[PDB]
Formats: structure tokens, C-alpha cells, sequence
RNA sequence: AUAGGUUUGGUCCUAGCCUUUCUAUUAGCUCUUAGUAAGAUUACACAUGCAAGCAUCCCCGUUCCAGUGAGUUCACCCUCUAAAUCA
């Protein structure tokens, strides 16, 4: 579902262009592929320590 | 001033005096000074109540929705402040904050009830 | 002194004293300020009566003892008043200290919001052009399937107990660094008896 | 604040930072939260994402932006 | 089927507007202001005649009657109930839309309370939030003291309706309960003490007779017009009367003895009028002086 | 309006870049650890007590 | 008094009053007019008095004056896509010029509206800051929320100097 | 001055005077009663027709002091001091 | 179509052809006195790519930005040749004028 | 500026200087309380302490914030187009 406030202004939306409609509006969390966090990155834009040594 | 990367971020710009905390919801550069440059004010909050007893916010929301369509990052009070108006889903930590309170005022009442009872 | 009009500041205004000494010009009419030069400072003193002693050229309001700024006194504030534009006159015009026009403003708008003193009431515009109470900001909003079920908004403000075999990877991964587990929290907030 | 070359302080040079002791229940909990709250960010974050792209392309390439262009060219000639 | 006239309807408004009446010199009173030197201009009579209609069209703008509205109903709606929020906050949130192109009575103003009750605001916060942000001039976020009765008996004393009803249009909208509770006030205070003349020549004296009229209670306004000689408005008041109350004794005789003129107060006088014995000794009197005139 | 060069800007920039691809260190040189006092010698910084094990 | 014949025209008041605003195309406006002739009065007469207010109005267009090169006054505009709209104002007064170049090339009172009202969403009167650019500064200038502490002392309870000493 | 102040408010035309000379009404127009068109004084013998010729651009003499304070430009820290009642 | 040239059409009098295939042209523009609040011309010099050869000096020409500037200050070309000195014909009725007499009479064609 | 004082034996004109107004530093003398704001003369030299970490190692950050006003039309608009944010 949409939270408390952005639903209550999409059904507002609806009412005042004449839709009529009883269908809740919900958000698609399909595409939203949430990987762990430990999924491995991408070592190739990883950047590199530099030459001062100690 | 030409930052080194960085991103547009909404953020509590803190006004006022001493003791007297207010707050500018704005959108600005990363990098840019707390109450310094910013690209547009998107708000306001009030932290201490009024005569009627109110914290007041205001939110643009029109132009909040632009500047997160537009890339804008949320700091972590700003993300707190939508979650309480419904515009965003609750912070997990906001509950889980609950929580650790509703357990606290729980051992709270053991104590009371002993002394109370035993003495 | 001690004046006799304190509890009713307007006689003082309707008896002969007051006659005799003003007539019908304003009280103000003749106070002259002392001050080199031509052009006057732009401020007045401060107080004319300091630790219950009178400076030398007491202002008009000063120097009479019987005149009392009171927002009741509505023919002495009116004095204070432009009677063609409505404007009170700053303090230099009239010659009053600071501490009496400041006085003097604030029982003028007293006067004004409990009705006493008549001034300009604009005619407004509507706030609104339209008066319509049917959009939804106003009106009720479809209550969502899980008010209505008494459910939280997301299935994930409630507290689930994680499965065994997950917290047991958890102190595995934490050896040494762990906390008492917490159970499910309370159902609702308690307070102290 | 210190600049990368500002040297290091004498009185730092033996601290270690001690992590947290972590509450197995309320960890996952919370874990799991996150991985929520963020997805449902991420949505709401596409949409406003894709109302700032359909307001600009209607205010270039729209029916109304292009009949009012239209409109402007055939009153100048 | 056949519906009652709304007090916006063309006939309505033609009817109350000729009552009303229009003096260019109350319309345009002096206002005390800060002022400016006046200007001159040299005008032929065709000019002037001109510049004088121009007024007239000035001060029918001037005199537009606001809209009478019905009160509007509490708003008592509950967005969310998150619970778990219970106890966290002492004090509640009151967060405004403040989006620029927005109606403002299409905006969302909601209260997150202590409890965690996500709630649309009231309609009395709702209107302290818009001049929070949007302020208004002549609007006071705290309601002026000037509305409390001992306050406002002393504008009533003083014959200072019209700024009453000015004040209150400034700071209460149409449809609140103080708006319409001070705007009846006032016009039982003109009624009772027979200051009709204080609202004409105004934007408020349609709302007065309206109220007069769907209360039942025109006598008073019949008599101070046939007082000053204003028998086309008394007749269309008692007009109009019949047009909002129809299955009325008075429409009815008016109707079965087809009353016209001067005679549809004579069959409201005696029929429906509490005062019928009072309008028929002015309207006599009336009548004998117009037909010495005549001769 | 004329910028005047700056050339030993330039200069001392491309030195610096040579510099940093003849002298850049070894993997061997960056990653190694005293397994004792758990540092890098290479910088001298203390790894996570959370690596340690 | 103020130098010159027709002073007026020198002035801020004047110049705002011009009722020509080009539309973006209008790139270049050459007036060619005639010194003497009275067929050529109005172009003498738009050249003297409307000129200025032209310009002002039209800061970036640029406007040629050329003097006794042709036989009769006209006017040529250079348009950004390249067509030349040539006007002839022989015989006609310098007021007929001012409307007639309006009609042709200037925005429309609904055009130059729209841009006033997109002005307006500029400023917002919600929004806190500097006098320069916002309404009220501070937020302790709206009645009913706590005043500022210049004015009006903070209660000892509301003020970090004393909730450190109750706590300690 | 004394001389010059009484040959000034001497010499001053009255707005009868106005309306005689030039046969036309003199409407004043006070901005604090909104349009309502004054009518201060009317011809006393007979009213012209023809309305008095409406220049487009005043060929009249402008005191630079005026302008200048007109367009915000004239600062004086001496200007509009507040002074006693006179 | 879009250039970086800030100047995009620009009217001025050639007032130099030394250099080859490039017209100097003499632009002036009316410029606002903040204090007189009177306009006085301001002038500016421009390159003009004139690859034909054929401006004049003293004749009136039209200037068209170009795409990217072709040389240090070479940033337009000509777009047309408006009057030429002394061959001016008239564009209300295209006759050949010689100041403000007609050479050969609008009449003469009808 | 609503102006004022001052050339001469005296008058008129012109004219400079100064007076009256409002701020900011410093000096003298003097000084009770509370709240608030503001606060080296010096791009002169600096004792001592602190001001950048984070993190299962890699990376990231320390290029910011904070400071100063030495130098000084690099700040604004347009065209074009990198890096950066939108996982
Ligand atoms: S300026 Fe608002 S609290 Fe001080
Ligand atoms: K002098
Ligand atoms: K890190
Ligand atoms: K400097
Ligand atoms: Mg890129
Ligand atoms: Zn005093």
C-alpha cells in the first residue's frame, strides 16, 4: 500500500477528475530486486590505496 | 562554488536564537555549510509547541516530489518528518525506538511493583 | 501626588481643573522641548519621572499628575491620534517621553480592540474563490483495507519473532559481543501506577 | 576539521574502537525493516522519478505545447 | 419538481440588489487614511455625466453580496492509527501542504496525535494553519477579543454594524460557526432596535433580509420602509417572502385574491404579519399623504 | 581577460602522475599485515577488531 | 528645471508606459525617416517620443536610425529565423505606428499576463528568510509560537543553562 | 522670501476662477473616496461642449528635485526628520 | 542551428575591407543613461567573413552569427549587403533613390 | 534639510567653512540586574593541548566544514559538454 498521506492525495486525485473507482492504489515493489548487502560489488570502480608509505 | 561530486540533499537548516531552535527544510549540495547555500526551501518545522499545544510543519510537497524525482538524498530527521505526516512509510527505527521505550517503561513497572509489594 | 481619577481616568477629562488649565486645545498644545540647535533628536528622553522624581520639563503627560493613560480614556487618547488619517503621532510631534508613547500605543490599541476607539475597517475580498467542501482534503477518505481490520499500515511495524535457527547464525557471528535476546515487546505503552 | 596532512594526535594513537554488543532478536528484526522500508522507498522514489520525466517531455513535445506552437506560427503569418 | 430560490438565484439577486439601494455618497465615504493630494481634471457635463457612471459601476462591484453558505460540518476523519507510535511523542504534529498552486480548501492538513492517530485536521485548525503560511490581510491567527458579546454590544451601541460585520468577514470564513453566529447577532441587533438604514447602500443588507426572511420576522423591515417611502422595495420584500414560502397563508391569499402592488401588504398584514395591526396604521398613514401630493 | 599560464602547475601535474605509475605500490606492499600487533606496515593503521579473528 | 524640450520623456514614469513588447523573433528594428517633409511627421514624431519607450521595454533588441536615405520613412524588422517585416509609416502618426507594430509583432495582453503570473510563484509566502527575498525571518513572529528570546525571556526550565544544574 | 511668499500666494487662481476662464467643470478626485468624481466648481455662465484637448505628451517644465525624489534617487538623511507639532 | 555566437543578427556600417574576405563593421546600439535616463549610441567593432569581397566602405549590412567562430574574431558572416553606399534602392517601392529623390519615378512602371 | 552661524562701517549677491541629525570604533570619567545579538589592530611570529575518521581487511572520507581578506573584473547569462546524484 501507498502510506497514510500519499493514498489519501491519489484518491483525492480521483475524485476530483470524476474517476469513481473503489480500487486501492499500491505501489509495485516487483521490480525493486533488494539484494543483500554482501552481495559482491564491482571491483573494477573500486578505487586503489595510494603510494605513501610508512 | 564548484564542489568534487556530491548530490542534492533535503535537510533541517537550523534558525533562531539561543534556546529558541527553528528549522528551514531545504534542498542544498552535500557539501554546502548547514545554514549556508541552498538550491530552494522546501519547508519549515517548529520544534517546540505553541500556544495550542502544536509542533508545526510545513511541506511543500509539490516540490519535494520534484526534488526526489530529481535525485535529491533525505537525511535521516527529514525521512523521520515524512514518516510522521504519511508521506513516506514509518522509519524503522522510529519503531523499533518504540519499542526499546514500551520494554524500558515495562522494567520500569517490575521495580515500582516490588517496592510497592515487598515494602 | 495621589489623583482622585485613577479608578475613573475620564472625569478628570469632563472637570473644570481640566477646562481651566487646556480648554479645548489638545494637552500637548503648548509642551516645547529644550535641545540645541535647530533639527531636534529624533528620540525623546527616556522617562521624564525617574525613581519617583520629575526632570525639569516634564512631558505633557507627566507633567499633570491627573491625566492617566488608560484605554478607557478614550477622549485623552484620542488627542494622541491624527483625527484626519488615524496614525498615532510618533513622540517627538506631541513632545511625550518614550515611556508614555509606548503607553499611550498600547492603550490606543486596546482601546481600538475592545471597540472604544473608532478607525478605518477596510472592506476584504473573499479568501477563496471558490466554497466548495467536496474535495477529498476536506471531505472523508475511503478508509484503507487494513484501518479497517484494525492491521498496522505495513505487516512490518508489528514485531515478528525471528526463526531459531537465524538467531543462532546471528551468536555465531557476534561470539562474544552479544546481548540478552529481547522478546516480543510490549503490546501497548505502560505507565507508572 | 583536520586536513590530511594535519598530523595525528599523540593521545589517539592507542585507541581502538570497540564495536557494540548486538541483540540477536532485535537485530534481524531491525535488519529486515530496513531491507522493507527501503524497497517501499525505492518505489516511491521511481514514481516521483518518472513524474519529472513526463512533465518535461509534456512541456516540450505535448499535445497542448504543440498545438499552442502551432497556433503561434499561423497568427504570425 | 419546484425548488425553493437559493439566495444566488438572478431573480433573487435583482430583487435584493434594487433594495439595497445605491448612494454613491455612503459608498464612497471618506475614508480615514493616510492621504494624498487630490487631483483635477477639467470635464464638460457630457464628462462628468460619464465619470458619475463610471462610480456607479465602481460601487455595484463594491456592493456584490458575499454568498450565503450553509455551516460547514465538522471534519472528524482518521487517516491511519499507528499504535506503535503510542506514548513515543507528548505533543502533536500538524503538518501543512503549503504547495503555492493549491485551492486552500483542497489542501491536506493533518495531525499526527500523541496516541499515533494520523487525522485530517479540523476545520478550526485548518484555518489557523492557512494564515499561519498564507497570511491574509486583516486575518489574526488568535481570534480577536472585538467578537466577544460584551465587545460586540459595544459596537452595537455605538451604531458600528458595518464595521462589525467587516471585521468578521475578514477574520471567519462564510460557512464557519462564528462567521454566521456574529452575522445573526448582528442583524437581531439591527432588528430589535429598527437600524435598517445602517446596511443599505452595503454589500450586507442582502444577507439581512435574507435572514429576515426564511425566519419569518420582515415586519420590522416592512414598516421602516413604507416609513421612507419605499414601497417598491416593501413589496418586493413581501414578494419575495411568498417566493420562499409559498404554502403560506399569505401566498395563498395573495394568490386567491390576486394581490398586486400595494395590496400584497394588506393580505400579508393581516394573514401572516405578527404586526399586523402596527403596518396597517403606517401603511395608512403612508397612503393618505401620497394622495395629497397627487393633487 | 587574458589568463596568464601557469606552466609549473602543469608541469609539477604530469611529474606527479609519472611518478604515481613507476613508484605505485605492489599489492604485496599495500595488503600486508603484522600479524601481531594486526597493522598494515605499510601505513601503520589498526584493521577492525571485527577482522581480527 | 530639467534640460531639453519635452522633459517627460526623461523620466522612469514615461518610459515604463510604452505598450511594445517584441516577441522573441525581433532581433534587429532599423527606423529610416526623414528629416523634413510633412508627409514624414509621424515617423519624426515616433522617432522623438516613442523610441525610448520601445527600447526600454526591449532592452536586447537592437534599433538603427538612419536619416535621409530614402525617398519616404519605413520601418524593416529582422526576424531570428531571417524573414524582414517592412512597415511603411508614411502618412501615418506616430501613435498609428505605435499600434500598428504592436498588432503585428508585439505580445498580446494574455501573453504578457501569463509571464507576470509566473513571477508571482517566485516568491513564496511560506517560505522564512531574509527580508530581501521572504516575508518574516523567524518563525517567532507568528502569533501564538514562542517568541523570540531577545524580546521575551525563555522560561528558566526552556534554557540549557539550567537543565544541566537540575540534572546536575 | 517674506516678498516672495506673499507675491506667490497672491497671485494664486482659485478653482471658481479656474472654472470661469476655462468654462468647464473642476472635478477633484480624492483617492481616499475612491472614484467618486468631486465637483469643486462649475462655470457660472456657460459650459462649453468641446472637451478640453488632451495633449498626448505635456510640453510642461519639470522641476528635477520632483523627478529625482519621484524615482527613489534623492537620499538626504536631513529629509523627513521627525519634528515637533507645527 | 543553435550557436555559441552571442550576437545572433546585427545590423552595422562596414567602416574597413583591408583584410581579406573579412569586413569590419561598426555596430551601434542605443544604451540607456541610468542618471540622464537619455539613450546615446554605444558602438562595437565586428569581424564579418566576407568571402565574395563585396562590402563597400559606408555600406549598411546585415550580419548572421556563425555556427562556431572561424577565427579570433571572426564570428560572423554577411548576411546581406542592406544599403550600399550611393546604389541605395528603396524597399517601399524599389526604386533607385539618391538620398531622398527618386532616380527613376515609382511611376515609371506603374 | 523647514534650515542655521560666519566676509562688511553697512547693504545685496556669490562662495567656502562650520552648527543642528543618524551610526561605528577609540579615549576620558562613571556603571545595578536579566535576556539577546555582536566581538585581535596586524596575510607579523607562535609554547602547549585538541580540531578526521569509519569499517570484517578492500575501499570511502580526511578535496567538506571551519578560517582569513593578501591578491583581485575566474563570481553572472548563453552555447557546448565531463565528473557527480537518480541502486
Ligand atoms: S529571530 Fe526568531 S527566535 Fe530569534
Ligand atoms: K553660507
Ligand atoms: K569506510
Ligand atoms: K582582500
Ligand atoms: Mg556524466
Ligand atoms: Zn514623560
Amino acid at each position: 500500500p501507498y502510506p497514510p498521506l500519499l493514498r489519501a492525495m491519489i484518491i483525492a486525485e480521483r475524485q476530483k477528475n470524476g474517476d469513481t473507482s473503489t480500487e486501492e492504489p499500491m505501489l509495485n515493489v516487483q521490480r525493486i530486486r533488494m539484494e543483500p548487502w554482501d552481495y559482491p560489488a564491482k571491483q573494477e570502480d573500486k578505487g586503489r590505496a595510494k603510494g605513501t608509505p610508512v | 562554488k564548484a564542489y568534487r561530486g556530491g548530490h542534492l540533499t533535503i535537510r533541517l537548516a537550523l534558525g533562531g536564537c539561543t534556546n529558541r531552535p527553528f528549522y528551514r527544510i531545504v534542498a542544498a549540495h552535500n557539501k554546502c555549510p548547514r545554514d549556508g547555500r541552498f538550491v530552494e526551501q522546501l519547508g519549515s518545522y517548529d520544534p517546540l509547541p505553541n500556544s495550542h499545544g502544536e509542533k508545526l510543519v510545513a511541506l511543500n510537497l509539490d516540490r519535494i516530489r520534484h526534488w526526489i524525482g530529481c535525485g535529491a538524498h533525505l537525511s535521516k530527521p527529514m525521512e523521520k518528518l515524512l514518516g510522521l505526516a504519511g508521506f513516506f512509510p514509518l522509519h524503522p527505527m522510529m519503531i523499533t525506538n518504540a519499542e526499546r521505550l514500551r520494554r524500558k517503561r515495562a522494567r520500569e513497572v517490575l521495580l515500582a511493583s516490588q517496592k510497592t509489594d515487598a515494602e | 501626588p495621589i489623583s482622585p481619577y485613577k479608578d475613573e481616568p475620564w472625569k478628570y477629562l469632563e472637570s473644570e481643573e481640566y477646562q481651566e488649565r487646556y480648554g479645548s486645545r489638545p494637552v500637548w498644545a503648548d509642551y516645547r522641548r529644550n535641545h540645541k540647535g535647530g533639527v531636534p533628536p529624533q528620540r525623546t528622553r527616556k522617562t521624564c519621572i525617574r525613581r519617583n522624581k520629575v526632570v525639569g520639563n516634564p512631558c505633557p503627560i507627566c507633567r499633570d499628575h491627573k491625566l492617566h493613560v488608560d484605554f478607557r480614556n478614550v477622549k485623552l487618547l484620542e488627542q494622541f491620534v491624527c483625527a484626519h488619517t488615524g496614525i498615532i503621532f510618533y513622540a517627538p510631534y506631541t513632545g511625550v517621553c518614550v515611556k508614555q508613547h509606548k503607553r499611550l500605543t498600547q492603550a490606543i490599541q486596546k482601546a481600538r480592540d475592545h471597540g472604544l476607539l473608532i478607525y478605518h475597517i477596510p472592506q476584504v475580498e473573499p479568501r477563496d474563490l471558490d466554497f466548495s467542501t467536496s474535495h477529498g482534503a476536506v471531505s472523508a477518505t475511503p478508509p484503507a483495507p487494513t484501518l479497517v481490520s484494525g492491521d498496522p499500515w505495513y505487516p512490518w511495524y508489528n514485531w515478528k519473532q525471528p526463526p531459531e535457527r537465524e538467531l543462532s547464525r546471528l551468536r555465531r557471528l557476534y561470539q562474544g559481543h552479544l546481548q540478552e535476546e529481547s522478546g516480543p515487546p510490549p503490546e501497548s505503552m505502560p505507565k507508572m501506577p | 576539521r583536520k586536513t590530511r596532512h594535519d598530523p595525528l594526535a599523540k593521545s589517539k594513537i592507542e585507541r581502538v574502537n570497540m564495536p557494540p554488543a548486538v541483540d540477536p532478536a532485535e537485530f534481524f528484526v531491525l535488519m529486515e525493516r530496513y531491507q522493507h522500508y527501503r524497497q517501499t522507498v525505492r518505489a516511491l522514489r521511481m514514481e516521483f522519478v518518472s513524474e519529472v520525466q513526463r512533465k518535461v517531455h509534456e512541456a516540450r513535445a505535448g499535445v497542448l505545447a504543440e498545438r499552442k506552437a502551432l497556433k503561434d506560427a499561423a497568427e504570425h503569418r | 419538481e419546484t425548488k425553493k430560490p437559493t439566495f444566488m438565484d438572478e431573480e433573487v439577486q435583482s430583487i435584493l440588489t434594487k433594495m439595497t439601494g445605491l448612494n454613491l455618497q455612503k459608498t464612497f465615504k471618506p475614508a480615514i487614511q493616510e492621504l494624498k493630494p487630490p487631483t483635477y481634471k477639467l470635464m464638460t457635463q457630457a464628462q462628468l455625466e460619464e465619470a458619475t457612471r463610471q462610480a456607479v459601476e465602481a460601487a455595484k462591484v463594491r456592493l456584490k453580496m458575499p454568498p450565503v453558505l450553509e455551516e460547514r460540518v465538522p471534519i472528524n476523519d482518521v487517516l491511519a492509527e499507528d499504535k506503535i507510535l503510542e506514548g513515543t511523542e507528548t505533543t502533536k504534529y500538524v503538518f501543512t501542504d503549503i504547495s503555492y498552486s493549491i485551492p486552500h480548501r483542497e489542501r491536506f492538513i493533518v495531525v499526527r496525535e500523541p496516541s499515533g492517530t494520523l487525522r485530517k485536521a479540523s476545520w478550526e485548525e485548518r484555518d489557523r494553519m492557512i494564515q499561519v503560511y498564507f497570511p491574509k490581510e486583516g486575518r489574526k491567527i488568535l481570534t480577536p477579543i472585538i467578537f466577544k458579546e460584551e465587545n460586540l454590544r459595544t459596537m452595537y451601541s455605538q451604531d458600528r454594524h458595518v464595521d462589525v460585520l467587516n471585521l468578521c468577514f475578514a477574520q471567519f470564513e462564510p460557512d464557519s460557526t462564528e462567521y454566521i453566529k456574529v452575522h445573526h447577532k448582528t442583524y437581531e441587533d439591527i432588528d430589535k432596535r429598527g437600524k435598517y438604514d445602517l446596511l443599505r447602500s452595503t454589500r450586507y443588507f442582502g444577507g439581512m433580509v435574507w435572514y429576515f426572511v426564511n425566519n419569518k420576522k420582515i415586519d420590522g423591515l416592512l414598516i421602516d420602509q413604507i416609513q421612507r417611502d419605499l414601497i417598491d422595495d416593501a413589496t418586493n420584500l413581501v414578494q419575495l417572502y411568498h417566493v420562499l414560502h409559498p404554502d403560506g397563508q399569505s401566498a395563498q391569499g395573495a394568490k386567491d385574491q390576486a394581490a398586486e402592488g400595494i395590496n400584497l401588504i394588506k393580505v400579508f398584514a393581516k394573514t401572516e404579519a405578527q404586526k399586523g395591526a402596527y403596518i396597517e396604521l403606517t401603511l395608512q398613514t403612508y397612503q393618505e399623504a401620497l394622495s395629497r401630493h397627487s393633487a | 581577460k587574458k589568463v596568464r599560464p601557469r606552466l609549473i602547475a602543469e608541469l609539477a601535474r604530469r611529474v606527479r602522475a609519472l611518478r604515481e605509475q613507476l613508484n605505485r605500490p605492489r599489492d604485496s606492499q599495500l595488503y600486508a599485515v603484522d600479524y601481531e600487533t594486526l597493522t598494515r606496515p605499510f601505513s601503520g593503521r589498526r584493521l577492525p577488531v571485527r577482522a581480527w579473528a | 528645471p530639467m534640460k531639453g524640450r519635452f522633459p517627460i520623456r526623461r523620466t522612469l514614469q514615461y518610459l515604463s508606459q510604452g505598450n511594445v513588447v517584441f516577441k522573441d523573433s525581433v532581433k534587429v528594428m532599423t527606423v529610416n525617416y526623414n528629416t523634413h517633409g510633412e508627409l514624414g511627421e509621424g515617423a519624426r514624431k515616433f522617432v522623438f517620443f516613442n523610441i525610448p519607450q520601445i527600447q526600454y521595454k526591449n532592452p536586447w533588441v537592437q534599433i538603427m536610425m538612419f536619416k535621409n536615405m530614402t525617398p519616404s520613412p519605413f520601418l524593416r524588422f529582422y526576424l531570428d529565423s531571417g524573414e524582414q517585416v517592412l512597415v511603411d509609416v508614411e502618412t501615418k502618426s506616430n501613435k498609428e505606428i505605435m499600434e500598428h507594430i504592436r498588432k503585428i509583432l508585439g505580445k498580446n495582453e494574455e501573453t504578457l499576463r501569463e509571464e507576470e503570473e509566473e513571477k508571482k510563484q517566485l516568491s513564496h509566502p511560506a517560505n522564512f528568510g531574509p527580508r530581501k527575498y521572504c516575508l518574516r525571518e523567524c518563525i517567532c513572529e507568528v502569533e501564538g509560537q514562542v517568541p523570540c528570546p531577545s524580546l521575551v525571556p525563555l522560561p528558566k526550565e526552556m534554557r540549557g543553562k539550567y537543565k544541566a544544574a537540575l540534572k546536575a | 522670501l517674506t516678498q516672495g511668499l506673499f507675491r506667490g500666494l497672491s497671485r494664486q487662481e482659485t478653482h471658481q476662477q479656474l472654472a470661469d476662464k476655462k468654462g468647464l467643470h473642476v472635478v477633484e478626485i480624492r483617492e481616499e473616496c475612491g472614484p467618486l468624481p468631486i465637483v469643486v466648481a462649475s462655470p457660472r455662465g456657460p459650459l462649453r461642449k468641446d472637451p478640453e484637448p488632451e495633449d498626448e505628451v505635456p510640453d510642461v517644465k519639470l522641476d528635477w528635485e520632483d523627478v529625482k525624489t519621484a524615482q527613489g534617487m534623492k537620499r538626504s538623511v536631513w529629509s523627513n526628520l521627525k519634528r515637533a507639532a507645527t | 542551428v543553435r550557436s555559441s555566437v552571442h550576437a545572433r543578427w546585427i545590423v552595422g556600417k562596414v567602416i574597413g575591407t583591408k583584410m581579406q574576405k573579412t569586413a569590419k563593421v561598426r555596430v551601434t546600439r542605443l544604451v540607456l543613461d541610468p542618471y540622464l535616463l537619455k539613450y546615446f549610441n554605444k558602438r562595437k567593432t565586428y569581424f564579418a567573413h566576407d568571402a565574395l569581397q563585396q562590402c563597400t566602405v559606408g555600406d549598411i549590412v546585415l550580419l548572421r552569427a556563425l555556427p562556431v567562430p572561424r577565427a579570433k574574431h571572426v564570428k560572423h558572416e554577411l548576411a546581406e549587403i542592406v544599403f550600399k553606399v550611393g546604389k541605395v534602392i528603396d524597399p517601399v517601392t524599389g526604386k533607385p533613390c539618391a538620398g531622398t529623390t527618386y532616380l527613376e519615378s515609382p511611376l515609371s512602371s506603374e
